[PDB]
Protein backbone atom coordinates (compact mmCIF):
# COMPACT_ATOMS: atom_id res chain seq x y z
CA UNK A 1 0.00 0.00 0.00
CA UNK A 2 1.39 3.08 -1.02
CA UNK A 3 0.75 7.04 0.41
CA UNK A 4 -0.33 9.54 -1.89
CA UNK A 5 2.60 11.71 -0.26
CA UNK A 6 4.94 8.77 -1.79
CA UNK A 7 5.57 6.59 1.11
CA UNK A 8 5.01 3.08 1.21
CA UNK A 9 -5.14 -12.06 4.28
CA UNK A 10 -8.39 -12.43 3.16
CA UNK A 11 -12.23 -8.58 3.46
CA UNK A 12 -13.10 -5.19 2.54
CA UNK A 13 -12.39 -1.76 4.75
CA UNK A 14 -10.36 -4.06 7.14
CA UNK A 15 -7.27 -3.55 4.51
CA UNK A 16 -8.35 0.67 5.36
CA UNK A 17 -8.51 0.15 8.94
CA UNK A 18 -4.88 -0.84 9.55
CA UNK A 19 -3.75 2.71 7.47
CA UNK A 20 -10.67 5.84 6.39
CA UNK A 21 -13.10 8.34 4.45
CA UNK A 22 -10.49 8.44 1.43
CA UNK A 23 -10.23 5.50 -0.82
CA UNK A 24 -8.05 3.82 -2.94
CA UNK A 25 -7.65 1.36 -6.27
CA UNK A 26 -5.06 -1.24 -7.54
CA UNK A 27 -5.89 -2.95 -11.01
CA UNK A 28 -8.16 -10.42 -4.80
CA UNK A 29 -4.15 -11.02 -5.44
CA UNK A 30 -0.94 -12.01 -3.04
CA UNK A 31 0.97 -8.70 -4.13
CA UNK A 32 -2.27 2.21 -4.56
CA UNK A 33 -4.14 5.27 -2.91
CA UNK A 34 -5.59 8.09 -5.19
CA UNK A 35 -8.33 10.27 -5.68
CA UNK A 36 -10.64 8.41 -7.91
CA UNK A 37 -11.19 9.33 -11.36
CA UNK A 38 -8.46 11.11 -12.56
CA UNK A 39 -7.78 13.13 -15.06
CA UNK B 1 -0.23 -1.36 -19.34
CA UNK B 2 -2.92 0.26 -21.89
CA UNK B 3 -3.22 0.08 -25.76
CA UNK B 4 -2.69 3.90 -26.01
CA UNK B 5 1.06 4.46 -24.12
CA UNK B 6 2.38 4.65 -27.74
CA UNK B 7 1.11 8.13 -28.04
CA UNK B 8 3.84 9.14 -24.92
CA UNK B 9 6.45 11.27 -25.99
CA UNK B 10 10.04 11.87 -24.13
CA UNK B 11 10.43 14.04 -21.24
CA UNK B 12 11.44 16.99 -21.77
CA UNK B 13 15.08 18.58 -21.17
CA UNK B 14 13.72 21.01 -18.61
CA UNK B 15 11.99 18.00 -17.06
CA UNK B 16 8.61 18.19 -14.72
CA UNK B 17 7.80 20.87 -12.45
CA UNK B 18 5.26 19.29 -9.81
CA UNK B 19 3.96 22.86 -8.88
CA UNK B 20 3.59 23.94 -12.21
CA UNK B 21 -0.01 25.72 -13.02
CA UNK B 22 -3.20 25.37 -14.90
CA UNK B 23 -2.22 26.78 -18.41
CA UNK B 24 -5.10 28.42 -19.04
CA UNK B 25 -6.42 28.90 -15.06
CA UNK B 26 -3.52 29.54 -13.46
CA UNK B 27 -4.80 27.34 -10.60
CA UNK B 28 -2.30 25.48 -8.74
CA UNK B 29 -4.64 22.87 -6.97
CA UNK B 30 -5.35 19.37 -8.67
CA UNK B 31 -2.84 19.73 -11.56
CA UNK B 32 -1.55 17.20 -14.54
CA UNK B 33 0.82 16.99 -17.02
CA UNK B 34 0.09 15.79 -20.68
CA UNK B 35 2.41 12.58 -21.55
CA UNK B 36 2.62 13.34 -25.10
CA UNK B 37 2.79 17.19 -25.25
CA UNK B 38 3.70 17.68 -21.63
CA UNK B 39 0.88 20.59 -21.05
CA UNK B 40 0.15 21.33 -17.45
CA UNK B 41 -3.90 21.71 -17.11
CA UNK B 42 -6.41 21.13 -13.41
CA UNK B 43 -8.66 18.02 -12.95
CA UNK B 44 -11.82 17.88 -13.42
CA UNK B 45 -13.02 18.50 -9.78
CA UNK B 46 -11.10 22.19 -10.48
CA UNK B 47 -12.21 23.67 -13.67
CA UNK B 48 -11.29 21.30 -16.42
CA UNK B 49 -8.88 21.99 -18.30
CA UNK B 50 -7.02 18.64 -19.16
CA UNK B 51 -10.32 17.45 -20.33
CA UNK B 52 -10.89 20.09 -22.57
CA UNK B 53 -6.93 19.22 -23.87
CA UNK B 54 -7.86 15.94 -24.29
CA UNK B 55 -10.82 16.72 -26.31
CA UNK B 56 -8.71 18.95 -28.84
CA UNK B 57 -5.86 16.73 -29.10
CA UNK B 58 -6.68 13.38 -28.19
CA UNK B 59 -4.05 12.84 -25.98
CA UNK B 60 -4.72 9.45 -23.88
CA UNK B 61 -2.37 9.71 -20.80
CA UNK B 62 -2.05 11.82 -18.11
CA UNK B 63 0.34 12.23 -14.94
CA UNK B 64 -1.39 13.59 -11.53
CA UNK B 65 1.05 16.13 -10.34
CA UNK B 66 -0.82 15.39 -6.77
CA UNK B 67 -0.21 11.37 -6.66
CA UNK B 68 1.75 10.93 -9.66
CA UNK B 69 -0.68 8.31 -10.89
CA UNK B 70 -1.27 7.97 -14.71
CA UNK B 71 -4.82 8.14 -16.16
CA UNK B 72 -5.78 6.98 -19.96
CA UNK B 73 -8.54 9.04 -21.30
CA UNK B 74 -9.98 5.86 -23.38
CA UNK B 75 -9.39 3.23 -21.32
CA UNK B 76 -11.16 5.12 -18.41
CA UNK B 77 -8.94 3.59 -15.39
CA UNK B 78 -5.15 4.73 -13.63
CA UNK B 79 -3.07 2.77 -16.08
CA UNK B 80 0.11 2.37 -13.68
CA UNK B 81 1.69 3.62 -10.72
CA UNK B 82 5.39 4.49 -11.75
CA UNK B 83 6.77 8.11 -11.02
CA UNK B 84 9.52 10.90 -10.97
CA UNK C 1 2.47 -0.33 -50.65
CA UNK C 2 1.80 -2.65 -47.50
CA UNK C 3 -1.39 -4.54 -46.90
CA UNK C 4 -0.72 -4.16 -43.58
CA UNK C 5 2.24 -3.86 -41.09
CA UNK C 6 2.96 -4.47 -37.35
CA UNK C 7 3.02 -1.13 -36.34
CA UNK C 8 -0.65 -0.26 -37.08
CA UNK C 9 -1.25 -0.92 -33.64
CA UNK C 10 -0.13 2.33 -32.86
CA UNK C 11 -2.79 4.08 -34.47
CA UNK C 12 -4.84 6.16 -31.65
CA UNK C 13 -8.29 7.34 -32.09
CA UNK C 14 -9.05 10.25 -33.77
CA UNK C 15 -9.36 13.53 -31.49
CA UNK C 16 -12.79 14.72 -30.45
CA UNK C 17 -11.88 18.41 -32.22
CA UNK C 18 -11.47 16.41 -35.32
CA UNK C 19 -8.76 16.83 -37.66
CA UNK C 20 -7.90 20.10 -39.79
CA UNK C 21 -6.21 19.67 -43.15
CA UNK C 22 -5.41 23.18 -43.50
CA UNK C 23 -3.49 22.98 -40.24
CA UNK C 24 0.13 24.39 -40.27
CA UNK C 25 3.21 22.55 -39.29
CA UNK C 26 3.97 23.29 -35.93
CA UNK C 27 7.10 23.92 -35.87
CA UNK C 28 7.68 26.22 -39.10
CA UNK C 29 4.10 27.42 -39.57
CA UNK C 30 4.33 26.32 -43.08
CA UNK C 31 0.70 25.20 -45.45
CA UNK C 32 2.49 23.68 -47.79
CA UNK C 33 2.52 19.45 -47.40
CA UNK C 34 1.95 18.58 -43.88
CA UNK C 35 1.54 15.23 -42.15
CA UNK C 36 -1.00 14.35 -39.09
CA UNK C 37 0.65 12.00 -36.52
CA UNK C 38 -1.59 8.75 -36.08
CA UNK C 39 -0.62 8.49 -32.59
CA UNK C 40 -0.60 11.51 -31.07
CA UNK C 41 -2.40 14.03 -34.07
CA UNK C 42 0.05 16.40 -33.82
CA UNK C 43 1.06 18.08 -37.42
CA UNK C 44 4.40 18.72 -39.13
CA UNK C 45 5.85 19.34 -42.67
CA UNK C 46 7.01 16.48 -44.87
CA UNK C 47 10.76 15.33 -45.64
CA UNK C 48 10.37 17.89 -48.94
CA UNK C 49 9.85 20.90 -46.77
CA UNK C 50 11.49 21.04 -43.45
CA UNK C 51 11.28 17.59 -42.31
CA UNK C 52 9.22 18.54 -39.02
CA UNK C 53 7.22 15.08 -39.13
CA UNK C 54 10.29 13.24 -39.35
CA UNK C 55 11.85 14.79 -36.76
CA UNK C 56 8.40 13.91 -34.69
CA UNK C 57 9.10 10.57 -35.91
CA UNK C 58 12.52 10.72 -34.03
CA UNK C 59 12.09 11.80 -30.73
CA UNK C 60 8.93 10.08 -30.21
CA UNK C 61 9.11 7.08 -31.95
CA UNK C 62 5.38 7.62 -33.57
CA UNK C 63 5.51 5.42 -36.75
CA UNK C 64 2.44 5.92 -38.41
CA UNK C 65 1.45 9.50 -40.32
CA UNK C 66 -0.94 10.43 -42.90
CA UNK C 67 -0.97 12.70 -45.51
CA UNK C 68 -2.70 16.00 -45.98
CA UNK C 69 -2.29 16.48 -49.65
CA UNK C 70 -3.09 12.82 -50.79
CA UNK C 71 -4.51 11.18 -47.77
CA UNK C 72 -1.84 8.18 -47.74
CA UNK C 73 -0.58 6.97 -44.99
CA UNK C 74 3.40 6.16 -44.07
CA UNK C 75 5.00 3.81 -42.07
CA UNK C 76 8.36 5.58 -40.71
CA UNK C 77 10.05 1.75 -39.56
CA UNK C 78 8.39 -0.30 -42.59
CA UNK C 79 9.67 2.40 -44.98
CA UNK C 80 6.48 2.28 -47.22
CA UNK C 81 3.21 3.42 -47.56
CA UNK C 82 0.25 0.94 -45.48
CA UNK C 83 -3.27 0.53 -46.99
CA UNK C 84 -5.07 -1.61 -44.27
CA UNK C 85 -9.48 -1.42 -42.74
CA UNK C 86 -7.82 0.47 -39.33
CA UNK C 87 -6.70 3.39 -41.52
CA UNK C 88 -10.11 3.67 -42.82
CA UNK C 89 -11.75 5.79 -39.92
CA UNK C 90 -8.83 8.26 -40.21
CA UNK C 91 -9.19 8.96 -43.81
CA UNK C 92 -12.28 9.14 -43.66
CA UNK C 93 -13.22 11.49 -41.10
CA UNK C 94 -10.13 13.60 -43.28
CA UNK C 95 -11.36 13.03 -46.48
CA UNK C 96 -14.71 14.61 -44.90
CA UNK C 97 -12.71 17.65 -43.93
CA UNK C 98 -10.87 18.26 -47.29
CA UNK C 99 -13.83 17.58 -49.37
CA UNK C 100 -17.78 17.21 -47.36
CA UNK D 1 -5.90 -6.02 -31.13
CA UNK D 2 -3.46 -5.09 -27.95
CA UNK D 3 -0.91 -6.76 -25.63
CA UNK D 4 1.90 -5.33 -23.83
CA UNK D 5 4.42 -7.58 -26.10
CA UNK D 6 3.69 -6.05 -29.31
CA UNK D 7 6.74 -3.58 -28.39
CA UNK D 8 9.13 -6.00 -29.35
CA UNK D 9 7.43 -6.29 -33.39
CA UNK D 10 9.92 -5.01 -35.79
CA UNK D 11 9.46 -3.54 -39.42
CA UNK D 12 8.39 -6.06 -42.26
CA UNK D 13 12.07 -6.80 -43.92
CA UNK D 14 12.57 -5.09 -47.42
CA UNK D 15 12.29 -8.60 -49.39
CA UNK D 16 9.13 -8.83 -47.87
CA UNK D 17 7.43 -12.47 -46.03
CA UNK D 18 7.44 -16.03 -47.87
CA UNK D 19 4.31 -17.73 -46.99
CA UNK D 20 5.83 -21.28 -48.51
CA UNK D 21 9.04 -20.68 -46.71
CA UNK D 22 10.17 -24.04 -44.71
CA UNK D 23 10.99 -24.14 -40.96
CA UNK D 24 14.53 -23.51 -40.36
CA UNK D 25 15.60 -26.02 -38.20
CA UNK D 26 13.72 -29.09 -39.95
CA UNK D 27 12.64 -28.14 -43.04
CA UNK D 28 9.08 -28.92 -42.90
CA UNK D 29 6.71 -27.26 -45.09
CA UNK D 30 3.90 -27.80 -43.00
CA UNK D 31 2.62 -25.36 -40.06
CA UNK D 32 5.44 -23.27 -40.36
CA UNK D 33 5.15 -19.47 -38.38
CA UNK D 34 7.17 -16.34 -38.68
CA UNK D 35 8.79 -14.30 -36.12
CA UNK D 36 7.62 -10.69 -35.86
CA UNK D 37 10.88 -9.12 -34.17
CA UNK D 38 13.54 -11.00 -36.49
CA UNK D 39 11.64 -12.47 -39.06
CA UNK D 40 12.93 -16.35 -38.66
CA UNK D 41 10.19 -18.86 -39.96
CA UNK D 42 10.45 -21.87 -38.06
CA UNK D 43 7.53 -25.05 -37.42
CA UNK D 44 4.85 -24.95 -34.67
CA UNK D 45 3.92 -27.03 -31.37
CA UNK D 46 2.14 -29.71 -33.13
CA UNK D 47 4.95 -30.39 -35.76
CA UNK D 48 8.70 -30.11 -34.29
CA UNK D 49 8.27 -27.35 -31.84
CA UNK D 50 11.06 -24.77 -33.51
CA UNK D 51 9.56 -22.09 -33.16
CA UNK D 52 8.57 -22.49 -28.95
CA UNK D 53 12.28 -23.35 -29.02
CA UNK D 54 13.14 -19.65 -30.71
CA UNK D 55 11.11 -18.20 -28.47
CA UNK D 56 13.36 -19.79 -25.50
CA UNK D 57 16.20 -18.65 -26.91
CA UNK D 58 15.51 -14.86 -28.00
CA UNK D 59 12.88 -13.96 -25.63
CA UNK D 60 10.54 -12.66 -29.16
CA UNK D 61 7.16 -13.46 -27.86
CA UNK D 62 5.03 -12.29 -31.26
CA UNK D 63 4.52 -14.73 -33.84
CA UNK D 64 2.46 -15.06 -37.14
CA UNK D 65 0.70 -18.23 -38.44
CA UNK D 66 1.59 -19.17 -42.42
CA UNK D 67 -1.85 -21.11 -42.53
CA UNK D 68 -4.36 -18.86 -41.19
CA UNK D 69 -2.33 -15.33 -40.74
CA UNK D 70 -2.93 -15.44 -37.11
CA UNK D 71 -0.76 -13.57 -34.26
CA UNK D 72 0.42 -15.79 -31.24
CA UNK D 73 1.83 -14.09 -28.13
CA UNK D 74 3.88 -16.68 -26.51
CA UNK D 75 3.58 -14.66 -22.56
CA UNK D 76 -0.14 -13.94 -23.11
CA UNK D 77 -0.51 -17.23 -23.98
CA UNK D 78 -3.28 -16.31 -26.67
CA UNK D 79 -3.78 -14.91 -30.20
CA UNK D 80 -3.73 -11.34 -30.26
CA UNK D 81 -4.83 -10.07 -33.48
CA UNK D 82 -5.84 -11.11 -36.76
CA UNK D 83 -4.96 -8.07 -39.04
CA UNK D 84 -2.86 -9.81 -41.99
CA UNK D 85 -0.72 -9.27 -45.38
CA UNK E 1 20.06 10.53 -14.72
CA UNK E 2 16.12 9.72 -14.71
CA UNK E 3 14.18 7.79 -11.90
CA UNK E 4 11.80 7.03 -14.20
CA UNK E 5 10.95 7.28 -17.92
CA UNK E 6 7.84 7.13 -20.43
CA UNK E 7 8.95 4.02 -22.22
CA UNK E 8 9.78 1.66 -19.50
CA UNK E 9 6.43 0.09 -20.64
CA UNK E 10 8.80 -1.47 -23.57
CA UNK E 11 10.56 -3.07 -21.62
CA UNK E 12 10.44 -7.49 -22.41
CA UNK E 13 10.85 -9.99 -20.51
CA UNK E 14 14.67 -11.72 -19.98
CA UNK E 15 14.84 -14.36 -22.83
CA UNK E 16 14.80 -18.25 -21.44
CA UNK E 17 18.22 -18.84 -22.35
CA UNK E 18 19.41 -15.81 -20.28
CA UNK E 19 21.59 -13.09 -21.09
CA UNK E 20 25.41 -13.71 -22.28
CA UNK E 21 27.14 -10.06 -21.04
CA UNK E 22 30.05 -11.42 -23.60
CA UNK E 23 28.09 -11.93 -27.21
CA UNK E 24 29.27 -9.73 -30.02
CA UNK E 25 27.62 -7.16 -31.96
CA UNK E 26 25.08 -9.12 -34.34
CA UNK E 27 26.54 -6.95 -37.02
CA UNK E 28 30.20 -6.02 -36.87
CA UNK E 29 31.28 -8.80 -34.19
CA UNK E 30 33.09 -6.33 -31.87
CA UNK E 31 33.06 -7.31 -27.97
CA UNK E 32 33.90 -4.06 -27.07
CA UNK E 33 30.91 -1.79 -25.70
CA UNK E 34 28.05 -3.62 -26.55
CA UNK E 35 24.53 -3.34 -25.37
CA UNK E 36 21.53 -5.39 -24.84
CA UNK E 37 18.12 -4.31 -26.41
CA UNK E 38 15.54 -4.39 -23.59
CA UNK E 39 12.82 -5.09 -26.02
CA UNK E 40 13.90 -7.90 -28.34
CA UNK E 41 16.69 -8.84 -26.81
CA UNK E 42 19.14 -8.56 -29.98
CA UNK E 43 22.91 -7.95 -28.91
CA UNK E 44 24.53 -4.79 -30.83
CA UNK E 45 27.61 -1.74 -30.08
CA UNK E 46 27.29 1.43 -28.52
CA UNK E 47 27.67 4.76 -29.88
CA UNK E 48 31.67 4.95 -29.95
CA UNK E 49 31.99 2.17 -31.49
CA UNK E 50 30.28 1.22 -34.44
CA UNK E 51 26.64 2.18 -33.66
CA UNK E 52 24.79 -0.72 -34.34
CA UNK E 53 22.51 -0.16 -31.24
CA UNK E 54 21.69 3.48 -32.75
CA UNK E 55 21.21 1.85 -36.11
CA UNK E 56 18.73 -0.74 -34.33
CA UNK E 57 16.72 1.69 -32.66
CA UNK E 58 16.53 3.97 -35.71
CA UNK E 59 15.58 0.66 -37.10
CA UNK E 60 13.18 -1.21 -34.56
CA UNK E 61 12.06 2.25 -32.43
CA UNK E 62 12.85 0.47 -29.25
CA UNK E 63 13.78 2.93 -26.82
CA UNK E 64 15.79 1.21 -23.53
CA UNK E 65 19.15 -0.37 -24.12
CA UNK E 66 21.06 -2.26 -21.25
CA UNK E 67 25.02 -1.98 -20.88
CA UNK E 68 26.83 -4.64 -21.02
CA UNK E 69 30.01 -2.72 -19.12
CA UNK E 70 28.63 -0.80 -16.36
CA UNK E 71 24.81 -2.70 -16.57
CA UNK E 72 23.11 0.89 -16.78
CA UNK E 73 19.70 1.41 -18.94
CA UNK E 74 20.16 4.51 -21.68
CA UNK E 75 16.60 5.51 -23.40
CA UNK E 76 17.29 6.91 -27.06
CA UNK E 77 13.91 8.86 -27.06
CA UNK E 78 14.42 10.49 -23.57
CA UNK E 79 17.86 10.59 -24.30
CA UNK E 80 19.20 9.98 -20.76
CA UNK E 81 20.14 7.10 -18.62
CA UNK E 82 17.51 5.77 -16.63
CA UNK E 83 16.83 3.85 -13.15
CA UNK E 84 13.81 2.11 -11.98
CA UNK E 85 12.00 -1.19 -10.27
CA UNK E 86 11.42 -1.97 -13.74
CA UNK E 87 15.37 -2.03 -14.84
CA UNK E 88 16.32 -4.56 -11.42
CA UNK E 89 15.58 -7.88 -12.89
CA UNK E 90 17.59 -7.14 -16.35
CA UNK E 91 20.55 -5.90 -14.38
CA UNK E 92 20.16 -8.86 -11.68
CA UNK E 93 20.29 -11.46 -14.26
CA UNK E 94 23.10 -9.35 -15.86
CA UNK E 95 25.41 -8.95 -12.94
CA UNK E 96 24.96 -12.76 -12.40
CA UNK E 97 26.28 -13.72 -15.37
CA UNK E 98 29.01 -10.44 -15.55
CA UNK E 99 30.60 -11.33 -11.83
CA UNK E 100 28.30 -14.58 -10.31
CA UNK E 101 26.68 -11.89 -7.89
CA UNK E 102 23.02 -10.31 -7.86
CA UNK F 1 -16.46 -14.94 -38.80
CA UNK F 2 -13.34 -15.25 -41.20
CA UNK F 3 -12.35 -18.97 -42.39
CA UNK F 4 -8.45 -20.01 -42.54
CA UNK F 5 -8.20 -19.21 -45.62
CA UNK F 6 -8.83 -15.36 -45.50
CA UNK F 7 -12.45 -15.36 -46.52
CA UNK F 8 -15.49 -13.72 -45.22
CA UNK F 9 -18.68 -15.22 -43.97
CA UNK F 10 -21.73 -13.46 -43.18
CA UNK F 11 -28.11 -14.55 -37.50
CA UNK F 12 -27.06 -14.63 -33.88
CA UNK F 13 -28.11 -13.43 -31.00
CA UNK F 14 -22.66 -20.28 -26.11
CA UNK F 15 -23.16 -22.88 -28.25
CA UNK F 16 -22.70 -24.95 -31.61
CA UNK F 17 -25.84 -23.66 -33.34
CA UNK F 18 -22.99 -20.65 -34.41
CA UNK F 19 -21.12 -23.25 -36.01
CA UNK F 20 -23.84 -24.82 -37.40
CA UNK F 21 -24.31 -21.72 -40.10
CA UNK F 22 -21.04 -22.37 -41.50
CA UNK F 23 -18.21 -27.88 -38.77
CA UNK F 24 -15.83 -30.57 -36.45
CA UNK F 25 -13.32 -25.79 -34.22
CA UNK F 26 -12.21 -22.50 -33.32
CA UNK F 27 -13.79 -19.63 -31.11
CA UNK F 28 -23.43 -6.90 -32.63
CA UNK F 29 -21.59 -6.67 -36.00
CA UNK F 30 -18.38 -8.10 -34.54
CA UNK F 31 -15.92 -9.84 -36.56
CA UNK F 32 -15.29 -13.91 -35.12
CA UNK F 33 -11.96 -15.60 -36.27
CA UNK F 34 -11.07 -19.63 -37.39
CA UNK F 35 -7.81 -20.15 -35.97
CA UNK F 36 -5.92 -23.37 -34.20
CA UNK F 37 -6.03 -23.50 -30.04
CA UNK F 38 -2.89 -23.39 -29.05
CA UNK F 39 -0.20 -21.18 -31.23
CA UNK F 40 2.76 -21.40 -31.76
CA UNK G 1 6.29 12.05 -53.91
CA UNK G 2 7.27 8.40 -53.86
CA UNK G 3 9.25 8.60 -49.97
CA UNK G 4 6.53 9.37 -47.61
CA UNK G 5 6.58 11.61 -44.37
CA UNK H 1 34.59 20.01 -5.46
CA UNK H 2 32.15 16.59 -6.79
CA UNK H 3 35.56 15.68 -8.15
CA UNK H 4 36.35 13.85 -5.20
CA UNK H 5 32.36 12.36 -4.93
CA UNK H 6 29.50 13.85 -11.22
CA UNK H 7 30.20 9.85 -12.02
CA UNK H 8 33.51 8.97 -14.02
CA UNK H 9 33.89 10.27 -19.28
CA UNK H 10 30.54 8.13 -19.73
CA UNK H 11 28.76 10.89 -22.00
CA UNK H 12 25.73 9.80 -23.96
CA UNK H 13 24.79 5.71 -23.56
CA UNK H 14 23.60 3.42 -26.45
ZN1 LIG I 1 -5.60 3.47 -22.73
ZN1 LIG J 1 -7.45 25.04 -15.19
ZN1 LIG K 1 -1.18 16.97 -24.65
ZN1 LIG L 1 3.12 11.76 -32.63
ZN1 LIG M 1 7.62 22.34 -40.63
ZN1 LIG N 1 5.30 -0.47 -39.94
ZN1 LIG O 1 1.64 -10.28 -25.25
ZN1 LIG P 1 11.00 -27.34 -37.44
ZN1 LIG Q 1 12.75 -14.03 -33.49
ZN1 LIG R 1 12.14 7.26 -22.18
ZN1 LIG S 1 28.77 -3.15 -34.14
ZN1 LIG T 1 15.17 -4.30 -30.20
Amino acid sequence: VKTLTGKTPSTIENVKAKIQQRLIFAGIQKELVLRLRGG
Amino acid sequence: WCPHLVAVCPIPAAGLDVTQPCGDCGTIQENWVCLSCYQVYCGRYINGHMLQHHGNSGHPLVLSYIDLSAWCYYCQAYVHHQAL
